[PDB]
């Protein structure tokens, strides 16, 4: 296939590894949540565009809606980490391990 | 579980963003229409196994 | 069946319910100093701010 | 909470497993699960302390990634076939990030490592909408696209599932991280038959679902949360230690009881197929579910563990708590053997 | 190489999401997901979606600048990391950016590649349809039929954000 | 397995060639079963909530039963359904390709050779 | 790994006894190299010298027992000229289990490691031979 | 049932009843306060339902026909026999410590399921927050353990923070002589052997420990003795009280609906008083908690629910 | 008259008795009349009369 | 010697001990976000690379 699905999907596969390996930080990982739906906007959008399918340039806007629409939920469930304790490091979030 | 409740109550709710070959918003043509529509019309009811 | 690592593993709670650990929110000290449009030429607020 | 406000996230998370059940397309079933995780996130935070935090995070961390395999396995099937009909895939590449995904969001093995901790992290009927409604949707697509999942993908997944699950449960106390690592096991047995015949994946779907929802209304309707309070049940109401006798003598896999069903039918379309390694080393391998069965029926109703006083006063007061079709489930669950037929109504 | 020009813009879109992907701080990583973001919009608008393309420009600056206001309030350091701060930060940086640079150079010296997949090694200009669309965008008229078509769409969107606000309010409360 | 045959007529719980098969009895033992299955969710809610077990409730007893019996008796028209549904393709795909299931000519037992193992 | 297992399989036992003794090796190190993967993810090393130390410790135990089991298996089945044989495997696997044994320094895991390794190594032999189907295609 | 998140929704709001009569009022002090009647003069010029404090037979009380069950069924703690024996090898100490603290416990969920449902104050007599003082008095004269004060630390915690504080707690400020005085003259031959350190440290924690960390979430009306006897003084009082600390305030229909959702099953509130922390003085054996719960179930209208009883005239048991 | 606080289930909910009587008779009706119509159609698809 | 501790070691006490000791091994977790998903990491590359369940 054309050569801007090897930077597109790379781009995927980093944001992937960037969300995968995370960094005892919680909102640079949902950043590299955002990210993840940043380059499958653009990968999809590139084939819809590509095909001239018309009727599905509908689908990336509402993909781009679930996108915010679950990480402003992340956000919502970062706050209840940084309320209950002073920083939102995932290492305050082992009390799950007995 | 494919539950078929759009062909059980006869509503479309996601039948027409399926395919190419749908109906478009003013008649647009994708680059692929008729090479769709070929396959789509062979592999009709003659199932997976023996449409692919 | 308790080995060396899974030693200081305390049981939870009974209502599922932990301290609070109250840590320092850590009041942002603001300097509202003496040089400043509203504290009039000579006024040194020192305030806690919380944002 | 408001209940009218439990109401409507109940609904939206029934409406989520709905859409993913009935729709034709690719965007429906991913916005059907986008529908279902966030409607589910305040069922897991019901009571607001940091268990409930962190065991949302780890959800939502989960089924966030789980999604973003799902949507990019959903853009490599739009390229490589140009259409979005929920049917067959038409790339490998896009089958194996789809059964990852959907391995990510049912917890099976080795993408387990979160159902013990949200479920240890969240009540017991969270848990158990956890545990039976959400291993609905992603059982809905792997039924649709089965002509594309690849073998070895799905039986490693399996019966990865049923070992780690089955050693899982052996070094637990609490009650909740139990049924997860039993949930763990049980969904590689679902998942182990699929591409040999998926109506016994369908049939293992529901006796489980029955059996885990017959423990957890067990469960709330005793209140015992670790093993040693539901050891106590004896000395408060002793039906309660016959029910969870013959509950979890059910879910062991032994006749005549109804959780033997599965497993046996699920071997009677692996053998015909010429299996014959694989379900003895299930079959096998489940003997280790069996084994903390039996250690928690060992603590409730087969001894007598000492109690306390204060039970004395828990006499002078019957269970006015809504049991939710206790004994249908009970009866469903125990007693439905003779009826192994009935599973030609999911064909 | 000026026919190549959605490909490098995708070779500044891969590398910012090297800069956000190694997680130096979300401010640096807001500022790699605006770059990114904002050669998207580049890379999707030379195949003819404009709207579409500032409409993933326009709601991640939206975005950004909220996880901007958390990250300063909620994920704050005494010294954040800018790329450099930390060697985790810095070695996965440089080696993402110098196996992006190879895989560039794998792909135009043989003009074919294959990581899973295989890539031509031609410019995506050589992919365009020869014709024109009348008095209309394409992409426009399919963006204006989420409304004439896609109802049950809006229905489950529109239920979606609000109970997103429910469910986000639910859980912002404590009690 | 049979996705193919209720493909045509979705979420049918008993189509129309449904009626052509004989219903079950109303003393056919699976039904009966059922029955029993009611009386025992009767006893057993009696039991849990600390009511008399054989007396409190005839009528929750009573509509336990009926309940179960009224629901079983549907699902085994289904079941006989599919079943019937199971042998009809069977014996019509037999009839259709006769080639593949040839008529094995039988030899009696005085041509057919078998080697004689003892035990000693 | 899935060709690693076939230039195993492909040559006859008991002929070329330092290309099978390889390929067991290489099939021995690979399983080691992922038992470390998994090893430094799920539990975390103390440092980075610590974590190439359990990765090398872990590759070479899987490696020497990978190399001790095809080398005792081929020379098994050369010195009795029994190739289709799962004695020579169970002879094979004993080594094997020895090896482990020697590895993590104790007798006991070693005579364990050698009965079940055996009869795993006699099994897969079993297996080769008639053609069982252990991940088996569906037919019906 | 009656009450649940049906009858919420269609209509019935708790906050529509709560006026500003409708205020939960526990009345403190040491053993002979004479807060005994007091209390119920505090509720009969204000109109309040006066509930007596939570002895040993309670529960008892409130289920049955109201009369007391014997010791053997309810308890195993006997009050003269720790008046007797304070030091005793068997561990009635805490044993009676904790019947009593779970008594207290429903009678704080009776409190709180009369203030949400009828819409009319409580007078209670030393409700769950002050049950403590009794057991830190038991810890000072070396009657109890340390374990046992851990075993009811680990049960408050659990169990007191799901609940409100009172909006006026009435303390009686007696001094340990008055109160040797009264019990001297009381009449009662075991309540006379206490010594007199106990009851010094039972006003110890209440004026150091108690009323110091009520103060901020309900208003104290601390008295002395003379003006107890005066109770149109602590009434006149009570109706000029502004009521603007404690978390009585924040208090809208949602969150005062969980509260009457948790106190209308009283298993759920007594949920955490037998919990499996193993001590000797409240673990009961195996043979003896069979012993006692068959002998429980032969009792006359105790073997079923409350409705479905023969032997002591429930008609109907076939249609309900 | 013995229990101190009237117990719910002291009198029979006269409502909830005659919603499940009436539940089961017409569960029962309605079942002998399915059965009825589905003996007539098999009779009658088949013609065994 | 044998029926008391040999036949009783070969089969059910070595079993037991080998299915406690995985039991202890699996269950050792200390419940991190950073470690589960560095091994879904881990698991998918291997998934590509060394068992080719992408062909
Ligand atoms: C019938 C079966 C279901 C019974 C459920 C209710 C049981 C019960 O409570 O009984 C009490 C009651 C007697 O007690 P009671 O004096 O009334 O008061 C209750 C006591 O106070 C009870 O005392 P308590 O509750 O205060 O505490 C004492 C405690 C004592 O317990 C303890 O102390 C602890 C436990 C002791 C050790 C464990 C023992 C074993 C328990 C498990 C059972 C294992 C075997 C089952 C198979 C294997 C499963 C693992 O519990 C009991 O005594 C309860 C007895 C339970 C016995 C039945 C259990 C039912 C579930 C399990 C069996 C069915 C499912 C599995 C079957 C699978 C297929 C074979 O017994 C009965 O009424 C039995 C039924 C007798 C009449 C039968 C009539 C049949 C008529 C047939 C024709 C008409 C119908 C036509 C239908 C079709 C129409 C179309
Ligand atoms: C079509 C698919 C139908 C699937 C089953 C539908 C019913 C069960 C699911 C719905 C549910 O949650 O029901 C709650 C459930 C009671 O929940 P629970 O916690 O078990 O009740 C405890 C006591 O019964 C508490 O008693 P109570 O104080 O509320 O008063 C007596 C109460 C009074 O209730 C009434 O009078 C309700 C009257 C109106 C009913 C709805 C029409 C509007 O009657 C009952 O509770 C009778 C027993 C209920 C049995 C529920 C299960 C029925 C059978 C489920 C299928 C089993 C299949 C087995 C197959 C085995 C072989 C594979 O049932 C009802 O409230 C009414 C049941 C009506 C059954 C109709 C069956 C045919 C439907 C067509
Ligand atoms: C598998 C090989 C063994 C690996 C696990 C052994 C236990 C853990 C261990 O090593 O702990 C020590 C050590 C540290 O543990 P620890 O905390 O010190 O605990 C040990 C104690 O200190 C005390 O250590 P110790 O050495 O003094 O005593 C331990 C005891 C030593 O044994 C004795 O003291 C007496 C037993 C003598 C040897 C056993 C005789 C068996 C005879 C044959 C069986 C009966 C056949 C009858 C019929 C004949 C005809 C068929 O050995 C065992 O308990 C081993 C149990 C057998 C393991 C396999 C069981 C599979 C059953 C599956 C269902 C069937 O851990 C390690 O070294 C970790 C690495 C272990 C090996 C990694 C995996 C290698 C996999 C190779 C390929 C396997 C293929 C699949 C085979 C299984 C499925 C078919
Ligand atoms: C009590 C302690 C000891 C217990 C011993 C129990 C029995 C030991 C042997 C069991 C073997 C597994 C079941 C075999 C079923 C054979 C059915 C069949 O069709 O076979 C032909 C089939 C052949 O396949 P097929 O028949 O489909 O193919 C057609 C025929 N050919 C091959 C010619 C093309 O055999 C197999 O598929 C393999 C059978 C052996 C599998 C071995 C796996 C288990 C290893 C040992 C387990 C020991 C007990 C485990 C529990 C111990 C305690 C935890
Ligand atoms: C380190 C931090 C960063 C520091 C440096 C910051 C530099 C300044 C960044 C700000 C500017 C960002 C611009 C992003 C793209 C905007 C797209 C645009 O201008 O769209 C407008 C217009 C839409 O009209 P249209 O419908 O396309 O009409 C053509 C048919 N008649 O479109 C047109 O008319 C199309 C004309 C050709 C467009 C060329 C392709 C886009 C080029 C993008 C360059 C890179 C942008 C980088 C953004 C980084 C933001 C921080
Ligand atoms: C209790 C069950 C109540 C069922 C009421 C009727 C619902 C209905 O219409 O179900 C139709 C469905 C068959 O629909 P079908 O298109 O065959 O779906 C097969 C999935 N691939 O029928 C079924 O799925 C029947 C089996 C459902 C069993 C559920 C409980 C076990
Ligand atoms: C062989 C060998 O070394 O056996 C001794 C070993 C313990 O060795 P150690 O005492 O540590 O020196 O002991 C072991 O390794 C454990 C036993 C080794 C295998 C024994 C096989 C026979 C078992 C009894 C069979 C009865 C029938
Ligand atoms: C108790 C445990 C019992 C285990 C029984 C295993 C039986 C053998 C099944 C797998 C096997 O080795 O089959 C032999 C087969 C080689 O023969 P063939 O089928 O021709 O393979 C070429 C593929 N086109 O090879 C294959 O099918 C693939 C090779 C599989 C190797 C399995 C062993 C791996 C290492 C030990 C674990
Ligand atoms: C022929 C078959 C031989 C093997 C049969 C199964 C194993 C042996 C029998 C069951 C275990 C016997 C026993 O006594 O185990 C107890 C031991 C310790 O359990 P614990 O919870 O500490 O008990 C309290 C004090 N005893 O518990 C354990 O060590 C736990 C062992 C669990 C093993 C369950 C069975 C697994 C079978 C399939 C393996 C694959
Ligand atoms: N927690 C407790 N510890 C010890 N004695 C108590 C406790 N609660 C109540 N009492 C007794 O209850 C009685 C209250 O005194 P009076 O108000 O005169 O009935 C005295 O006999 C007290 O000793």
């Amino acid at each position: 296939m054309s050569l801007v699905y090897m930077n597109i999907m790379m781009a995927f596969t980093v944001s992937l590894t960037g969300l995968l390996m995370y960094r005892s930080h919680l909102m640079s990982s949902l950043l590299c949540l955002e990210g993840m739906m940043l380059s499958l906007f653009i990968l999809a959008t590139l084939m819809i565009l590509n095909s001239h399918f018309t009727l599905a340039s509908m689908m990336p806007i509402i993909l781009l809606v679930f996108a915010a629409c679950e990480a402003a939920l992340g956000l919502s469930l970062l706050v209840m980490v940084s309320n209950t304790y002073g920083t939102d490091y995932v290492q305050n979030l082992n009390l799950l391990q007995c | 579980p494919f539950f078929d409740v759009q062909k059980k109550l006869g509503v479309d709710l996601d039948h027409w963003m399926t395919i190419q070959s749908a109906e478009q918003p003013h008649r647009i043509p994708a680059r692929c229409h008729a090479f769709e529509k070929e396959w789509i019309e062979c592999a009709h009811g003659i199932g997976s196994i023996r449409a692919e | 069946y308790p080995t060396k690592e899974t030693a200081h593993w305390k049981p939870p709670p009974w209502n599922d319910v932990d301290p609070p650990k109250d840590t320092l929110v850590s009041n942002l000290t603001l300097n509202f100093g003496p040089q400043h449009p509203a504290a009039h030429g000579v006024l040194r607020l020192v305030m806690e701010l919380s944002g | 909470m408001n209940p009218i406000i439990l109401i409507i996230i109940l609904m939206t998370v029934m409406l989520g497993t709905i859409i993913v059940m009935i729709s034709t397309h690719w965007l429906l079933i991913w916005i059907g699960f986008e529908m279902n995780m966030l409607a589910i996130i305040p069922i897991m935070m019901k009571k607001h302390n940091p268990r409930a935090t962190e065991a949302s995070t780890k959800y939502f961390l989960t089924q966030s990634t789980a999604s973003m395999l799902l949507m990019m396995a959903i853009i490599i099937n739009l390229m490589f076939s140009g259409q979005w009909t929920v049917m067959k895939l038409f790339n490998p590449m896009a089958s194996m990030l789809m059964t990852m995904a959907l391995a990510m969001k049912l917890g099976m093995a080795p993408f387990h490592f979160w159902v013990p901790e949200v479920t240890q992290g969240i009540p017991l009927s969270s848990g158990l909408i956890l545990l039976t409604w959400q291993k609905l949707a992603p059982m809905s697509v792997l039924y649709q696209i089965l002509p594309s999942i690849n073998l070895d993908l799905i039986l490693t997944l399996s019966i990865l599932s049923i070992t780690i699950g089955g050693w899982g449960g052996l070094n637990q106390t609490q009650l909740r991280k139990i049924m997860a690592y039993s949930s763990i096991a049980h969904m590689g047995w679902m998942t182990a038959v699929l591409l040999y015949n998926p109506t016994m994946t369908l049939l293992n779907l529901i006796i489980y679902i029955i059996m885990t929802s017959t423990m957890f209304t067990l469960f709330m309707a005793n209140s015992t949360t670790t093993t040693l309070s539901l050891s106590h049940t004896w000395n408060k109401a002793p039906i309660m230690t016959i029910l969870v006798l013959i509950t979890l003598l059910s879910m062991g896999g032994l006749p005549p009881l109804s959780g033997f069903m599965p497993k046996w039918m699920i071997i009677q379309e692996m053998t015909k197929n010429d299996s014959i390694i694989l379900p003895t080393l299930m079959a096998i391998t489940a003997l280790l579910n069996l084994y903390f069965y039996m250690r928690l029926t060992y603590s409730t109703a087969l001894t007598m563990f000492p109690s306390t006083n204060n039970m004395k006063m828990k006499w002078q007061f019957p269970t006015t708590k809504r049991m939710t079709l206790l004994p249908t489930m009970t009866v469903l669950s125990t007693m439905l053997l003779p009826l192994t037929p009935i599973l030609s109504i999911l064909e | 190489m000026m026919t190549y020009i959605v490909f490098i813009l995708s070779i500044i879109f891969v590398m910012g999401f090297v800069g956000f992907s190694s997680k130096p701080s979300p401010i640096y990583g807001g500022l790699g997901l605006i770059v990114s973001g904002g050669v998207g919009c580049g890379i999707v608008l030379n195949f003819g979606g404009s709207f579409l393309g500032l409409m993933v420009f326009l709601i991640y600056l939206g975005g950004m600048m909220v996880v901007f206001g958390y990250t300063t309030a909620m994920a704050t350091e005494q010294y954040p990391e800018v790329w450099v701060s930390n060697k985790v930060v810095l070695g996965t940086f440089i080696t993402g950016l110098l196996m992006e640079f190879l895989m560039v150079y794998y792909v135009l010296k043989d003009k074919e590649v294959e990581i899973v997949f295989k890539f031509n090694g031609m410019g995506d200009w050589v992919i365009y349809d020869t014709g024109d669309s009348g008095f209309f965008s394409e992409e426009a008229m399919g963006i204006a039929a989420l409304y004439s078509y896609g109802t049950w769409l809006v229905i489950v969107t529109g239920w979606s954000l609000l109970i997103g606000v429910v469910v986000i309010m639910e859980i912002t409360r404590g009690n | 397995m049979m996705t193919g045959r209720q493909a045509r007529a979705p979420l049918q719980f008993l189509p129309d060639e449904a009626r052509s098969l004989p219903p079950p009895k109303l003393t056919d033992p699976r039904l009966a079963y059922i029955g029993f299955l009611g009386y025992c969710s009767g006893l057993i809610d009696n039991a849990i909530r600390r009511r008399p077990v054989l007396s409190a409730g005839l009528h929750r007893q009573f509509l336990y039963i009926t309940s179960f019996v009224f629901v079983g008796y549907y699902l085994l028209k289904r079941q006989d359904y599919m079943y019937a549904v199971r042998d009809h393709d069977m014996f019509s795909y037999i009839k259709s390709h006769p080639e593949d299931f040839p008529e094995k000519d039988k030899k009696t037992y005085r041509e057919v050779f078998e080697e004689f193992h003892p035990v000693r | 790994a899935k060709t690693l297992l076939h230039q195993y399989w492909d040559i006859p036992e008991g002929t070329e006894c330092h290309r099978k003794t390889y390929a067991a090796t290489s099939i021995g190190g690979a399983s080691g190299l992922v038992v470390s993967a998994y090893s430094v993810a799920l539990k975390t090393p103390t440092s980075f010298l610590e974590g190439v130390a359990r990765t090398g410790r872990y590759t070479f135990t899987a490696a020497a027992i990978g190399a001790i089991f095809g080398l005792t298996s081929c020379i098994s089945a050369q010195v009795r000229e029994k190739p289709d044989d799962p004695l020579n495997y169970l002879i094979g696997g004993c080594a094997g289990g020895l090896t482990l044994g020697a590895r993590t320094r104790s007798y006991g895991i070693g005579a364990a490691a050698c009965a079940y390794m055996g009869l795993t190594a006699a099994l897969v032999k079993m297996g080769q031979l008639e053609g069982w189907k252990v991940f088996a295609e569906p037919k019906v | 049932l009656q009450y649940g998140p049906l009858a919420y929704i269609l209509g019935e709001k708790t906050t529509k009843k709560m006026t500003e009569n409708s205020k939960l009022i526990t009345v403190d002090g040491n053993i002979c306060s004479g807060k005994s009647k007091l209390a119920k003069e505090v509720a009969e010029k204000l109109g309040l339902k006066h509930f007596p404090e939570a002895g040993i037979h309670y529960a008892d009380s409130t289920t049955g026909d109201g009369k007391p069950l014997p010791v053997r069924f309810s308890g195993n703690c006997s009050l003269e026999k720790f008046y007797d024996d304070p030091k005793s090898n068997d561990g009635n100490s805490y044993r009676l410590q904790a019947w009593l603290y779970a008594s207290r416990l429903l009678q704080y969920a009776d409190a709180l399921e009369h203030l949400l449902s009828t819409g009319q104050g409580v007078v209670l007599e030393r409700s769950i927050y002050s049950d403590f003082v009794f057991l830190e008095a038991m810890y000072r004269q070396g009657f109890i353990r340390k374990q046992c004060v851990d075993h009811y630390n680990q049960v408050k915690k659990v169990t007191v923070c799901e609940y409100l504080p009172p909006h006026v707690v009435i303390y009686v400020d007696v001094p340990v002589s008055e109160v040797q005085s009264r019990i001297q003259k009381k009449g009662n031959p075991h309540e006379m052997k206490i010594t007199s350190a106990y009851l010094q440290d039972i006003e110890n924690v209440y004026k150091g420990t108690f009323l110091p960390e009520m103060s901020e979430k309900c208003e104290v009306l601390q008295y002395s003795a003379w003006e107890a006897e005066d109770a149109e003084k602590v009434v006149e009082d009570i109706q000029y009280l502004k009521y603007d600390k404690g978390p009585w305030l924040d208090q809208d229909d949602r969150k005062l609906h969980n509260l009457r959702m948790l106190v209308q099953d009283k298993l759920e509130v007594l949920n955490y008083t037998s919990i499996p922390v193993f001590l000797p003085e409240v673990t009961i054996g195996a043979h003896q908690s069979d012993r006692v719960f068959q002998e429980f179930t032969e009792l006359p209208g105790r073997k079923y629910r409350a409705g479905y009883n023969e032997d002591v005239g429930d008609k109907w048991i076939w249609l309900k | 008259k013995f229990y101190i606080q009237e117990p719910p289930h002291g009198s029979p909910n006269w409502l909830k008795v005659g919603l499940t009587l009436g539940t089961s008779a017409f569960l029962w009706i309605y079942l002998i009349k399915q059965h009825n119509e589905d003996v007539l159609e098999y009779k009658r698809r088949n013609g065994l009369e | 010697l044998l029926d008391l501790i040999w036949l009783e070691t070969i089969l059910p006490k070595t079993i037991s001990l080998a299915q406690m000791k995985m039991s202890t091994t699996i269950t050792s977790q200390k419940g991190l976000i950073k470690l589960y998903f560095l091994s879904f990491l881990i698991t998918i590359l291997i998934s590509t690379t060394l068992l080719n369940f992408h062909e």
